């Protein structure tokens, strides 16, 4: 009924993606080789969500991989659950982007994104009633980012009606892959407060001290992380998929978290996440899954929420759980920690509940709060914009592709004034 | 020989230089004409609709 | 002497050997995504009016 | 056990002087050594496996056996039309000199002799049906 | 279908010479005349393992004539067929074409009749000669004649030799080239240059041969014959036969001359090496690197181009290969036609030779076109006949046969209006 | 019952109808050595309108193959279903005409022609009730255009009253195989405007890129181009042989799709064309086939139809199907495609549908439309033909024979007041 069509764009939208669509047939029930194989029938009026019925049990995913390197869609082929995806679907250039997010969005798009948007289109109309899109992506890339940013503004302009997520990984000092990352994060954050419904923001940092001290992995590899993204947004979608007894679909926990149209940037967290070795040590009840909830160290950003205030947040739990202890607990870790919540709303979290746990678990959460501390991270970014802009460093190779520099200043006061309504609010 | 060489080559280069196709341009001038008269037709319809 | 300066000058206008193929395959592409987001409008206005 | 791997059939490869000195019962002289060496690995794999051995033997069973002349041209304007043809000498440098002549004979000295098979998995990028008919691309948007 | 072939000259069955050994290794015929349909076009099958070919070798000098009998294919040619003179023409027209020619032609076009009745389906003549000595321009001019007065209607491809402009072994070559153009003009219908500098070239560039001699010449001239009769002898994908060069080449009964090609004209080490494709070739038939004849085809704008293709391939890849040719500039076609090409597919690859220069090479391609470069060679042969003419020189050889200066001047006059109408038709 | 006649023309028209009667003699049943060995009475029924009757099992095709060349005539005994055919229909001249109309006009025809009419005139004669014929035949080549077209002439003023199927392929300047492509054309339209009923206009150009786009072969040989024409004429003629849901024949589509005597030029086009690669990630729906069907990169001719407006078209589907999808479908795309429907006449779609699906595949569609976008075919030919006879080019092979000057300027004031009268209707 309520229909998500999903995007991947550049290298770690793939990478993503591909651990995504392995978590989700998993919870489905679906073998590698696109056939049924649970047990239970609650996976099976629920697929279409994701899904579409080939022929006899083949049931192939709603996705559409983009990007511009034929490496990243064989390793996307080679892996397990890579054969499953329509091979119409892996719209794909051919020479490259190479970070450069006007090679992004003006160069290769102009001849990539019709042929996405065709897709995209084709696969909307084979659905009926659509929910919104996901999109997940990267901000510092340019076959990602960039692309992904025109996409969003194309789908945007073609059916304004939907909600949209996306899921993009920020860049950090520490963890500095790119170095043109604030070229081109400035730019793709310019374009999704004016385009996207809502984002969740990611960044590798977190996910490495999350690993490190609660996961205690020794080596985690990439498939690590991403597996701990895709159960975020496996988390995110429950409701859909399956019933409850406080159901929140996508829209409606957007407009239980955006109090104003430019304030859609959320902190994501999710529980339990016990070591291994100390998963034997521990309990399974609501209070033990809400006070690692609310853990700084738990958070999938950069940004120490206790250095700001929080706007609002949202849980979504997964198992058989008690109500009543779900909103006393939310009552009592709002009123305890008083000074950290905004004061002129009350009753700053939503909270749901969903009857079916992921497997491997008896009970599980996710965390989305709308905090203002992200506006340090902002900060972070535009500061870096303004030392390299001071003196034009990087700047030629995109100004001699078509981009001027009025967008740089555009793009640059938006991001002031935005961190500048962020502590207006606080 | 040397001279006549030179020439051809130049005779060449002088072939290969242009790109006008001006019926093309031409034909991509009506049609973004024609896109503009189909989009402000689209948005009067849609107040019609209203 | 002076037909190597006028082969060098009109291989400095003529912008290399590919640059004619490839303008003109880009005016082919663009004539055909025009054709294409013309076709597109057509079906969003008839949808429009039915 | 722990290369898992029979083992009945493999010595280590760092054996190969030692084996060598007490095949010829005397001492290996530098001639003997330089052929031993270049005609068997000992660069890649401690492990070493019996056919590998083998097939390497038997093409140093053969370069000592026999000798082609590397003088394949008694006339300097037989041999020029030849390279002007890039008819190439037939006869291999490796099996007619003992040594390398120059350094470029030196660059490409060891590459005859046999590889031993690789003990691991290799990450290959290859192109897959979806990249090579079935993805879409803009040429096939194009026509 | 049938179609027989006629030499005339030294140049001419020499060409024999090498295209029979072509086509009988191609039907994997001995030399001796047993194999140990498709050979039903050139060798007809007497008695009991047999096969006897449809040709007539003919000159006036006995010397190569009879080293062809005590050669290797004693028993392949009909002892008949191979016809000789008792004395040469000696490079001159007028003497082999008046003098000789009345005692040889009658006895050549009666043996021809009687190899037309041994023929069914006859599909036409293809004659092989060189304009620049005596024998193969006199009498080749008079069989000609003849011959068009005998059958007229029948379609005959003349694979001519003309003299190179530097590079040449005559002197009174000139005077025999313009007097046998000017009854190849009206008696031809599809005449096809060769020159040997051309050939040169190519030996010395693609096939690296620095020293060739006229063996490796006449291989890979066979090489162009037995390809574009290749589509009569095996079915291909798409068939071409004797009769359509009459067409779609020729489009004005007087503008009949077309240059050869062929590639890909590579070697043994050459082609181990190049990855070959259907594109490559197709460029490469078209440079003026690989043509039979020196002349510029930049300098001029083409009529018609026919395409032969052998071996592994398929119309696709041939159409965007010729779409490729179409679009690029540095070429440039005539308006007097928007469609200028004719593709032939044949599934046979072409066959080696033992000891031949070339490779096993698994496609290539014969292209045969039209352009107003060879409007340009007549001139420059015409300008060296002028400077000959000019001070009567050698006159006296031609007058002492029996002839005159009317048809010198005529001749040379013919040759003007058919420049004329080629500086007429590339407007 | 009623009955149809195939006759072949040319090197083309051969291979076509080998092809032809290779899909139709699998589709009754009847192996390559002429006997039958199906399985369902429903395919017997309704041999009669394709076969005779020979001895003991054997049926023969109803067919009569003429050329000139005799490498057709092999080419055809050599492949299966090739000893099938009564050596006696074999009519076959030896000459050959090369690429020449006036030689396959007026020389050799004057000696042929008599020989395939009294053929066609035993075989019309010894059948009950003709209902037409059918002719498969090229535009480009000599032997064929030109036999064929006097053929055309002969039996028309012979037989008025029967139908008259021809598939002619219509050379393309981007597929450019003769030089002589437009005064062969040129000349044969002026004959088949006057003598046939109606024609379906083809091209090796839409083939390929049909090959190219959704079959996504790496080398497209002849064989599967003429397997696909095969397959469009085993769908238009599958009403005959074959019962449905209604049923629509020969007579039935061309009063449907000819609203005025010289308005009979059509577009094909076929569906389901997937790749063997996507051949199990889809479904088979009637939404499925239509998209499929009026994609303006499934037509078989090369003529853009968003160019121009449809006059009408017809849909031939088969297998098992909801007459209720149908109707609905089409009226969606009659809705959607609002202004490449001609104004003046509403309901500009014929459907039919037929119970039995073509062998290999679940349910198939054959569309057939006449459109106004052929008019640029025509100027795209005739355009060549005024550059050629502006200049006399190629003329005297003509000349000499026996045509005249006139010939040509009545066929160039045929195409030129046809080519205006299909821009007045659009
Ligand atoms: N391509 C090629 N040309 C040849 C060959 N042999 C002779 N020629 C050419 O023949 C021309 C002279 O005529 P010839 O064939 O030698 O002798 P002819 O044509 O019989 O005339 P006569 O000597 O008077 O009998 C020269 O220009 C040569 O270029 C050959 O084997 N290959
Ligand atoms: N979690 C995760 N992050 C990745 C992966 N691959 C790349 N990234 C992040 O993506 C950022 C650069 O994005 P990039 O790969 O260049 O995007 P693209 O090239 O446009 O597709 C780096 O900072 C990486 O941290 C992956 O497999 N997993
Ligand atoms: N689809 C298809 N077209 C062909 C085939 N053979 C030839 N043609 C087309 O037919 C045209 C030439 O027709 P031709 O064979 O000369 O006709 P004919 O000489 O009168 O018999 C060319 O433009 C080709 O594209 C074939 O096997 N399949
Ligand atoms: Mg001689």
């Amino acid at each position: 009924m309520r229909e998500i069509v999903h995007i991947q764009g550049g290298q770690c939208g793939n990478q993503i993606g591909a651990k995504f669509w392995e978590v989700v047939s998993d919870e489905h029930g679906i073998d590698p080789t696109g056939t049924y194989h649970g047990d239970s029938d609650l996976q099976l009026e629920r697929i279409n969500v994701y899904f579409n019925e080939a022929t006899g049990g083949r049931y192939v995913p709603r996705a559409i991989l983009m990007d511009l390197e034929p490496g990243t869609m064989d390793s996307v082929r080679s892996g397990p659950y890579g054969q499953i995806f329509r091979p119409d679907n892996f719209v794909f250039g051919q020479t490259g982007a190479g970070n450069n997010w006007a090679k992004g969005h003006y160069t290769e798009g102009a001849e990539l994104i019709d042929s996405v948007l065709d897709v995209v289109r084709k696969e909307a109309e084979s659905c009926d009633c659509l929910q919104g899109f996901q999109v997940c992506h990267s901000l510092g890339g340019g076959t990602g980012s960039g692309m992904g940013t025109l996409l969003i503004s194309k789908i945007r302009e073609e059916y304004p009606d939907r909600m949209m997520l996306t899921f993009s990984v920020v860049p950090s000092p520490k963890v500095s892959d790119t170095v043109v990352e604030p070229y081109n994060a400035t730019l793709s954050v310019h374009q999704l407060v004016e385009n996207a419904d809502e984002c969740m923001v990611l960044d590798n940092e977190a996910l490495y001290d999350i690993c490190f001290r609660t996961l205690k992995l020794t080596t985690p590899t990439f498939g690590d992380l991403n597996h701990l993204i895709s159960a975020v947004m496996s988390g995110i979608t429950c409701c859909l998929r399956f019933p409850g007894q406080l159901n929140a679909d996508l829209r409606k926990l957007a407009v239980n978290l955006i109090p104003f149209p430019r304030l859609h940037f959320f902190m994501v967290g999710f529980t339990p996440l016990t070591s291994r070795g100390s998963q034997q040590y521990r309990a399974l009840t609501v209070p033990e899954l809400t006070q690692q909830m609310w853990d700084a160290k738990n958070m999938m950003c950069a940004a120490d929420p206790r250095h700001g205030r929080y706007l609002t947040a949202s849980a979504l739990f997964r198992g058989r759980m008690s109500t009543k202890e779900v909103d006393e607990q939310m009552l009592n870790v709002q009123n305890k920690n008083s000074s950290y919540f905004v004061e002129w709303i009350p009753n700053n979290v939503k909270s749901s509940v969903c009857d079916i746990p992921p497997k491997g678990l008896k009970m599980s959460a996710t965390f989305i709060g709308n905090s203002t501390a992200i506006q340090e991270m902002f900060k972070r970014v535009s500061e870096q914009f303004t030392a390299m802009f001071r003196r034009k460093a990087f700047l030629h190779w995109y100004t001699g592709e078509g981009m001027d520099e009025m967008e740089f200043t555009e793009a640059e006061s938006n991001m002031n004034d935005l961190v500048s309504e962020y502590q207006q609010y606080q | 020989n040397v001279l006549n060489k030179q020439r051809d080559d130049t005779t060449d280069a002088s072939r290969l230089t242009p790109g006008e196709l001006s019926e093309e341009q031409a034909y991509i001038q009506q049609l973004q004409d024609e896109m503009k008269q189909i989009d402000e037709e689209l948005v009067e319809a849609e107040a019609k609709n209203r | 002497s002076e037909m190597g300066s006028t082969l060098t000058t009109t291989r400095n206008n003529m912008g290399g050997i590919f640059s004619a193929k490839e303008q003109s395959t880009a005016v082919q592409k663009r004539i055909k995504l025009l054709e294409n987001r013309l076709e597109k409008a057509y079906v969003k206005y008839n949808q429009s009016i039915t | 056990v722990a290369l898992e791997v029979d083992g009945a059939t493999h010595i280590v490869r760092a054996k190969l002087g030692d084996i060598l000195k007490d095949i010829l019962g005397r001492q290996p002289r530098k001639h003997e050594l330089d052929a031993w060496f270049t005609h068997l690995d000992f660069d890649r794999s401690g492990v070493m496996g019996i056919d590998e051995y083998i097939k390497g033997v038997e093409r140093l069973l053969e370069f000592s056996a026999t000798g082609v002349t590397p003088a394949t041209y008694s006339s300097f304007d037989t041999q020029r039309t030849d390279w002007v043809r890039h008819t190439r000498v037939g006869y291999e440098a490796q099996q007619t000199l003992r040594g390398p002549m120059t350094t470029a004979q030196e660059v490409g000295w060891h590459t005859a002799k046999p590889a031993p098979p690789e003990t691991a998995q290799r990450r290959t990028l290859g192109s897959t049906d979806v990249t090579q008919r079935e993805g879409h691309t803009a040429a096939s948007y194009y026509g | 279908r049938e179609v027989i072939s006629i030499h005339i000259g030294q140049a001419g069955i020499q060409v024999g010479n090498a295209c029979w050994e072509l086509y009988c290794l191609e039907h994997g015929i001995q030399p001796d005349g047993q194999m140990p349909d498709a050979f039903n076009t050139f060798f007809s099958e007497t008695g009991a393992g047999k096969h006897v070919p449809r040709c007539i070798f003919l000159d006036l000098e006995p010397t190569v004539v009879d080293e062809v009998r005590t050669g290797t294919y004693r028993q392949l040619f009909h002892p008949e067929q191979l016809i000789s003179g008792k004395e040469d023409a000696a490079n001159n027209f007028a003497r082999g074409h008046y003098t000789i020619g009345k005692e040889i032609v009658d006895l050549a076009l009666d043996r021809i009749r009687k190899l037309a009745d041994n023929c069914t389906g006859l599909q036409g003549f293809l004659v092989f000669n060189a304009v620049g000595g005596g024998t193969g321009s006199g009498l080749g001019s008079l069989l000609l004649e003849r011959l068009s007065v005998d059958y007229g209607k029948k379609s005959k491809l003349g694979f001519t030799v003309y003299p190179s402009p530097q590079v040449s072994t005559a002197v009174v070559e000139p005077y025999n080239s313009v007097l046998s153009t000017h009854s190849l003009l009206e008696h031809t219908d599809v005449a096809v240059m060769l020159d040997n500098e051309a050939i040169y070239d190519i030996c010395r560039r693609s096939l690296d041969i620095e020293r060739p001699t006229y063996t490796n010449l006449n291989r890979l001239i066979a090489q162009v014959i037995s390809s574009l009769t290749a589509s009569l002898r095996f079915d291909g994908a798409l068939n071409v036969d004797i009769t359509e060069f009459q067409t779609n080449l020729v489009p004005y009964p007087r503008i009949h001359f077309m240059l050869s090609s062929y590639a890909p004209i590579i070697s043994a080490e050459k082609a181990y090496h190049e990855q070959l494709s259907v594109a490559e070739i197709t460029n490469a038939a078209f440079e003026p690197a690989s043509m039979m004849v020196k002349c510029d085809p930049r300098h001029g704008k083409y009529m018609a181009c026919c395409l032969m293709y052998r071996g592994d391939v398929v119309p696709k890849d041939v159409n965007a290969s010729v779409a490729t040719i179409k679009t690029k500039r540095t070429i440039q076609f005539v308006d007097w036609c928007p469609t200028g090409f004719k593709c032939g597919i044949n599934y046979q690859p072409p066959t080696v030779v033992p000891g031949g220069d070339l490779a096993k090479v698994q496609r290539a391609v014969c292209m045969i076109s039209n352009s107003t470069a060879i409007g340009e060679i007549f001139s420059r042969l015409d300008h060296k006949f002028d400077l000959m003419y000019a001070k009567r020189a050698f006159v006296h050889w031609y007058v002492g046969e029996g002839m005159e200066e009317g048809e010198f001047s005529e001749a040379r006059e013919d040759l003007a209006a058919l420049e004329k109408d080629f500086e007429e038709v590339g407007a």
